[PDB]
C-alpha cells in the first residue's frame, strides 16, 4: 500500500491490503521473561585470609590469592574486576597466570536497551560430594578485611565475623537470599560512553555498576588447611526488572 | 533574487556584523553573529532585514570620519555549499539585489543638496 | 514542504521537509533541575538560545557500502572538530561541572536528481567511535587522511575498544567481544531518517535528555553521538557533477549549569 | 523570508524574522518640504523702452 | 551639636544650638540664570566661495581659507573645530598661522555639572561702520558646499541658496533667531571621558556636542573683491536650560 | 554595626558599618532596557550576578597630602588591573557591542587604634586620569613604580589631558586650561566617605548608570571612576606596625547587553 519509509515513522493486517485479525493468545513481557535462575560463575573456596587482587597493572612477583571472590553484574569482568573487553584462553599451555572471566551468555542475547535496574537473588551450590562451607558478600565500594586473631592458639581469619550478612548451610547444604539494589548509580548501564575520573581515566569503563561480591570459606581455623582444592557454582535472578530505551543486538556471523 | 537554471541546487549564507576592530572574514567567525541560511528552492527570492543598534536614538546620514555614529558594521554573503549545475546548463549563475527602506524608517533635517549632476 | 524555525538572532530555511521527529517523548523541551546538588543552577539565556553550523568531509565514489564518519557531542565543541565553534557555550562550559541539557540537529545535502544513492542519519546514544583502539581521541588532523571510517569485523564485533592491560603478572587473554560492538544492519533502531537523493534534501530530530545519574560531569559525557553511514554506494553519468558536500546545525535546548569555578585545566 | 520579488507587489521589521517596531518620531511632507525660498536668476536692470 | 560627617549625610540654624528662621525673600534657578545674551567669538566676513579647512595635522603648504566659520558651543574650540585643550598666543610675533580659539568664561565660571541641555537663541552685530552682509548656517554633520556659478558673466558663491536658513540684514542692521537642539547625543556633556571611534582616537573628545556652525558674507558677486578686512561679532542665550548632576568648579590660584 | 549582604554564591561580611550611600536616586537597582536599537537584549543571570575582589598598592608615611589613585570602571576587567580577574563577566563583555549597567563598590582597610590619618574616597564621574598626557593608558608595569599619583598644578589646572597636535601648518599656542582639572577642595560634591583610622574600617556606595545617550559603547566607556585619596599623612610611633594594605570590591546590578559578535580584535 502506500507509505514512505524514508521519514522513518511508518504506518500500520490483512484488513489493510487483502482480512484476518486473529485474536490475543504476554510471554514477552519484560518483568516475566528475565525472572529464571541462570549460573554466573564458579569460584573455589577459601581455607584462611587472603590477600586482595592489587589493580592493574599487576607487576612481575607480587604475592596475592588470585581465583576466588567474584562480582555481581552481567558486564565483563576479569580477575573479580569490572572490564571492557571479553576474552578468552583458548591457547595450549603457557606461562603466567591464567586470569578467570565470566559474562552473562544469556542476559546478553536478548541485551536490547541501554538502562537496566532490578533486584537480585542469590544462591550457591556445591560440586564436591559431603562439602561444608559458608558464603560472605558485601555492598559496592567497600572492602574485603584482612588479618586474623587467636583464640586459643587458633588463628580464626576475621571474615568470621561482621556487620554484613553470613550464611551457614548444614553438610551438603544450599544457600539463597535476596539483595536490595545499592549501588550509587540510579540505573545500570548495558553500555557506557563517559568516563570515571578527570585524568588517566580509561573511556566506557564503568565504575560502580554492580550490586556487590561474594566469597566462599570453611568454617575451620587456619591449622587445619588441606590440599586438595573446592569449587562452588552461583546462580542469579532479577526481581521486577525494567529497561528505558531501545538498542541493537549481537551480531551472528554469516560463515 | 537567483537567475540561473532551474534544475540547480545550494546553499548560502547571510551575515550581519556589527561594529569591530577588524571586518570578519572567515565562515567561522561569521556563524556566531547574526545570520541566516538561504535554500535554492521553488521560491527564488529572500529578505534580509538588518537590524538597527547603536548608542544614539538618531544616526548621521553621510560619513566623514568614519565615527560610531555613522558606521554600523558589515554585510557580507558566503557560499555554503558548492552550486550542482545541472547537465547540458553552461555555468555560473547571477545574483540580483534588492534594497529599499524599512517599515519604521524615517528622516529629521533636510538640507542643501548637491548640483554635481549637472556637469 | 516549506518551513523556517527561528531561535535566537539565527534563523534555518527548508526548502523541503517531511517534519521533526519528536524522539522517545512528546515535547522533548520540558525538563526539571536535577536532584543531586543544592546550589543554585544557571539556566539558558539569549546569548546561548542559537544554532551553530559545522562541515564534514565530501562523499566520493571511491567509498563503499557501511562507511560511516561519527561527531560526539558535545566533546565536538570542546574538540572545534569540522570547525564548529561554540563560542559562547563553549566559554560557558569550561567554566562549569555539572550540565544536563538536550538536544536538536538537522542535516543537509545537495544531491540533484541526476544522482542515485542514499544515506542514513541516526543518533546512537552512548557509544564510543571517536577514539583510537590505542585509547586516545582521533586528532583533527588524524581525522582528515581517512575522510570516512572503513567497516571491518574488528567493529563489527567490538572487539577493539579501549581497554586496561593486565600486566607482566598475568598472561595476555584472547580479546573476541566486547558490549559496544556496532550492528549495521539494525542501525535504524535509533530514531533516524533516509537521506535519499530523490526525495529531500535535509532531514532532522529532536532528542531529550538521557543518562544513568540526574547529571552528568561536563568535561567527558558523552551521552548522544550523531552518526552518519552510506548505504547505496554514489553512482553518476561521468562529467555531469563531482563529489557532493556536507553540512549539519546544533542546537541545545532548556541546559542547566552547576559547580562554578575557574577555566578547566589538565596535567 | 519566503517572498517572491518578479511579482512586483512584495509584503512587508525585526518582528518578522528574529522584533523591534521603534516609536514614531513627518518632515518629509510634500506639503512641508518645498516651502522655502530658493535663488533662482540674476538680471539686469532697464533704464528704457 | 552632635553629628556624624565621616559618614557623608549630615544632619540640618539657629534654633537648633541658640533662634532665627529669616523668611524668604529664587534668583538662583537653573532656568532663570542662563537666560542672558553673552559673547561668543568675532569672525572675519567671506567675500567669495571658501574652502573649508582640512582635518588636523595639517601638513605644511597647504591651502585654504582660515579665520572664518565658528562653532555654536561652550566647549573649548581650535580653528573652528572642537578642541580639549584651551590656549592662547601671549607670545610676542613668530612665525605659521596662529589659530583661531573660543571660550565661554562665564558660562564654566559656574558650569557646576556634568550634562546640560537648552534652547539657543542667535544674534549678530557688525563692527565696522555703515556694514552690509549676511548670515548662514548649518546643522550638526552637515557640510559646506563650495564652488560658484556664472550669471551674465558673473561668479556668485553657491552659498547664496540653500534648505538651511539664510538672513538678509538691511544697511547697519542686525539679524536674530532661535534654533532647536539638533545634535544626535540627547545631552550635552560639559566633560566627557569616552572615546569617539574604535580606534585611532583621542580620549575626552566629544564628536557631535553643538548646535551647528556659523559664517558671514557680503551680497556681491565676486567679480567686486575689495581689500580692508571686515569683522563681525556673535552673542548668544539658553532658553529652558536643564542640569543633571553636580561637579567641581574651576580652581582659584592662592598667589 | 554587623551586617552582611549575599549576592549569588558569594558574601561579604562588615564587622564595622554606618550604612549604604545611595546616591542620586531612591533604589538605583530599577532600571528599564535600552530605547536606541531593537534586537532582544541579554541579561542577568547567576553566573554574573556576584561580587569580585581585587588588591591596591600599600600606604606608606613617605606619601604626601592630596596624593591619589584611580581605577577606571569597566576598564579595570579588560586591563586586568590590580589582579581582579571578571571571568565571566569579561568574556560576556568581549562578545557584545553595547552595554548598560549600574555599580556597587565596598573598600576596606586595616587601621589599628595606634595609627593617625585620614582617607577619603569617592565616585568621580566622567573624569580621564588613568591616560598618560601622551594620550596613552598607564600600562600595569608603569603603574608599579610610582604607587601613588603625585598632586601638582598641570593636574589642578587640566593642563595636561590627552589633545591633538595641530601641525606643522599652525604655530604651537600656549595650553593654559582644560574642562577637566580636578579641584581637591571640593571632592566631597561627589558621593564619599570618610575613612578615618578611628570610627570604621569599611565604606560602600551605591551609582545607578548615567550617560548622554540611552546605552554606551562597550569597549570605551569610562562614566564612573573610583579614586582615592589622602587627608591626613598617616604617622605611627616607631616600631608599632608598618605600612598597611588596602582592598576593594566590585559587583555590578541589573546590567543589559546587545549586539552580539565574535571576539573584540584591534589592528
Amino acid at each position: 500500500s502506500t507509505d514512505n519509509a524514508e521519514t522513518g515513522v511508518i504506518e500500520a493486517n490483512t484488513d489493510t491490503d487483502f482480512g484476518e485479525l486473529a485474536a490475543p493468545g504476554n510471554h514477552t513481557n519484560v518483568k516475566f521473561l528475565f525472572d529464571r535462575s541462570r549460573l554466573l560463575n564458579v569460584i573455589k573456596v577459601l581455607e584462611k585470609d587472603a590477600v586482595f587482587p592489587r589493580p592493574f597493572p599487576t607487576q612481575e612477583g607480587a604475592q596475592q590469592d588470585d581465583g576466588y571472590f567474584c562480582l555481581l553484574t552481567p558486564r565483563p569482568t576479569v580477575a573479580s574486576r569490572p572490564a571492557t573487553r571479553f576474552g578468552l584462553y583458548a591457547n595450549p599451555s603457557g606461562s603466567g597466570v591464567l586470569a578467570n572471566t565470566s559474562l552473562d551468555f544469556n542476559f546478553y542475547s536478548l541485551a536490547c536497551f541501554t538502562y537496566f535496574r532490578s533486584d537480585l537473588e542469590v544462591t550457591v551450590v556445591s560440586l564436591e560430594p559431603d562439602l561444608e562451607f559458608a558464603v560472605g558478600w558485601f555492598p559496592s565500594g567497600s572492602e574485603y578485611q584482612a588479618s586474623s586473631f587467636v583464640y586459643d592458639q587458633l588463628h580464626v581469619p576475621f571474615h568470621f565475623t561482621g556487620r554484613t550478612p553470613r550464611a551457614f548451610a548444614s553438610k551438603g547444604g544450599k544457600v539463597s537470599f535476596v539483595l536490595p539494589w545499592n549501588s550509587v548509580s540510579s540505573v545500570l548501564p548495558v553500555r557506557w560512553g563517559g568516563a570515571s575520573k578527570l585524568s588517566s581515566a580509561t573511556r566506557g569503563l564503568p565504575a560502580h555498576a554492580d550490586w556487590g561480591t561474594i566469597y566462599a570459606f570453611v568454617p575451620r581455623p587456619n591449622e587445619k588447611k588441606s590440599t586438595a582444592v573446592k569449587h562452588v557454582a552461583v546462580y542469579i535472578r532479577y526481581k521486577n526488572a525494567r529497561a528505558w530505551c531501545p538498542s541493537m543486538l549481537p551480531f551472528r556471523s554469516y560463515k | 533574487t537567483f537567475c540561473g537554471p532551474m534544475m540547480a541546487r545550494g546553499k548560502f549564507l547571510l551575515s550581519y556584523s556589527p561594529p569591530n576592530g577588524t571586518q570578519p572574514q572567515t565562515l567561522s567567525e561569521a556563524m556566531q553573529c547574526t545570520y541566516s541560511i538561504w535554500d535554492i528552492g521553488l521560491n527564488s527570492s529572500w529578505t534580509f532585514v538588518v537590524p538597527y543598534i547603536s548608542p544614539s536614538d538618531y544616526r548621521e546620514t553621510r560619513a566623514i570620519t568614519n565615527s560610531v555614529y555613522s558606521a554600523d558594521g558589515w554585510f557580507s554573503l558566503h557560499k555554503l555549499t558548492k552550486i550542482t549545475l545541472p547537465p547540458d546548463c553552461p555555468q555560473s549563475p547571477c545574483i540580483l539585489f534588492f534594497a529599499s527602506a524599512g517599515e519604521d524608517y524615517t528622516l529629521r533635517l533636510p538640507v542643501d543638496c548637491n548640483p554635481s549632476y549637472v556637469f | 514542504r516549506v518551513t523556517t524555525q527561528t531561535a535566537g538572532n539565527t534563523a534555518i530555511n527548508t526548502q523541503s521537509s517531511l517534519g521533526v521527529l519528536c524522539a522517545y517523548v512528546e515535547d522533548p523541551t520540558k525538563s526539571d533541575p536535577p536532584s543531586s546538588s543544592t546550589d543554585q543552577p544557571t539556566t539558558t539565556f539569549t546569548a546561548i538560545d542559537r544554532w551553530y553550523t559545522g562541515r564534514l568531509n565530501s562523499w566520493t565514489k571511491a567509498v563503499k557500502t557501511f562507511s560511516f564518519q561519527a561527531v560526539p557531542l558535545p566533546g565536538a565543541f570542546l574538540s572545534r572538530q569540522g570547525g564548529l565553534n561554540g563560542g559562547a557555550f563553549t566559554a560557558t562550559l569550561h567554566r562549569h561541572f555539572l550540565m544536563k541539557c538536550g538536544w536538536q540537529v538537522q542535516v543537509q545535502c545537495n544531491l540533484t536528481q541526476f544522482h542515485q544513492g542514499a544515506l542514513l542519519v541516526a543518533m546512537v546514544p552512548e557509544t564510543t567511535l571517536d577514539v583510537k583502539p590505542d585509547g586516545k581521541a582521533k586528532s583533527l588532523q588524524e581525522l582528515n587522511e581517512e575522510q570516512w571510517v572503513e567497516m571491518s569485523d574488528d567493529y563489527r564485533t567490538g572487539k577493539n575498544m579501549p581497554f586496561q592491560s593486565l600486566g607482566t603478572y598475568y598472561r595476555p587473554p584472547n580479546w573476541t567481544w566486547g558490549p559496544n560492538f556496532i550492528n549495521p544492519y539494525q542501525v535504524t533502531v535509533f530514531p533516524h531518517q533516509i537521506l535519499n537523493a530523490r526525495t529531500s534534501t535535509s532531514v532532522d530530530i529532536n532528542v531529550p535528555y538521557i543518562g544513568e545519574t540526574p547529571t552528568q560531569s561536563s568535561e567527558t559525557q558523552n551521552s548522544w553521538t550523531l552518526l552518519v553511514m552510506v548505504l547505496v554506494p554514489l553512482d553518476y553519468k561521468e562529467g555531469a557533477t563531482t563529489d557532493p558536500e556536507i553540512t549539519f546545525s546544533v542546537r541545545p535546548t532548556s541546559p542547566y549549569f552547576n559547580g562554578l569555578r575557574n577555566r578547566y585545566t589538565a596535567g
